[PDB]
């Protein structure tokens, strides 16, 4: 406002509000590995 | 301000009530652990 000393201040604006929807999709990978490798390949293929 | 307010969802997910009369009330149930059940019933009677 920058109100005066005797001004009888009125109502003022108030911000309009927006809502934004983050749809939260999914990201998937599926690698295949042979069990004859998983157990015979001393590197940890599971955690690799 | 419409976006600020969100409705209170529910307490549970309620469903349509469906009847529970099943004829298992008066019929005779048996606990069979085979592949079938064989009731043997003479279709006729003796003679005298």
């Amino acid at each position: 406002g920058w109100a005066s000393e005797t001004a009888a201040l009125s109502e003022t604006a108030t911000p309009q509000i927006d809502r934004i929807t983050i749809p939260l999709h999914e990201l998937a990978a599926m690698p295949k590995a042979s069990q004859r490798l998983l157990d015979d390949s001393a590197f940890d293929i599971e955690t690799w | 301000g419409g976006y600020l307010v969100d409705p209170q969802t529910s307490e549970t997910i309620r469903g349509v009530l469906r009847s529970t009369a099943s004829l298992r009330q008066i019929a005779s149930v048996v606990n069979v652990e085979a592949t079938s059940f064989d009731v043997l019933v003479d279709k006729t009677d003796m003679g005298s």
